[PDB]
């Protein structure tokens, strides 16, 4: 009686008025080691096993 | 004194609809790009068919594509909070 089931996440970047946003690994204020599953470009490297609390997709905002 | 005070009564309207007719503030200077803006892409909505690019706007407006971005997060109206969905 084992499922799948498939939660979708979805994020952008958006040019607000600010700034502009990015879909990049690098932010300033955090650990290296939750910086781990993503890979340069900032997106989770596939098959990565998540617990709560992991980054899906690394965003910056202005 | 009508063809006299037509310059006063528009310029008073078109004056008072630049500050008062948007919540937040954008100057005459700074709202007339967007009037001017809605305008031609209407113009290129009528003409072409189809919607025009910020880049083809910049190109009609003779400014940066970075600029035409930035005058439409002006340009979006705000929305309420009590709203029906």
């Amino acid at each position: 009686l084992t499922s799948i089931h498939i939660e979708e996440h979805e994020i952008d970047a958006r040019d607000t008025k600010l700034g502009a946003e990015e879909i990049t690994r690098d932010i300033p204020n955090v650990s290296d080691e939750v910086l781990a599953d993503l890979d340069e470009r900032g997106i989770v490297r596939i098959g990565a096993e998540v617990r709560d609390g992991d980054i899906l997709v690394g965003k910056v905002t202005p | 004194f009508s063809t006299y005070a037509t310059w006063w009564i528009r310029q008073a309207i078109t004056r008072a609809m630049a500050d008062q007719a948007r919540t937040i503030r954008i100057p005459v200077h700074m709202v007339e790009v967007i009037n001017k803006l809605g305008r031609i892409q209407r113009e290129l909505l009528q003409d072409l068919g189809r919607e025009p690019t910020p880049e083809e706007l910049a190109k009609e407006m003779d400014i940066t594509p970075e600029k035409v971005l930035e005058i439409q997060q002006y340009a979006r109206e705000p929305i309420s909070l009590d709203q029906t969905i």
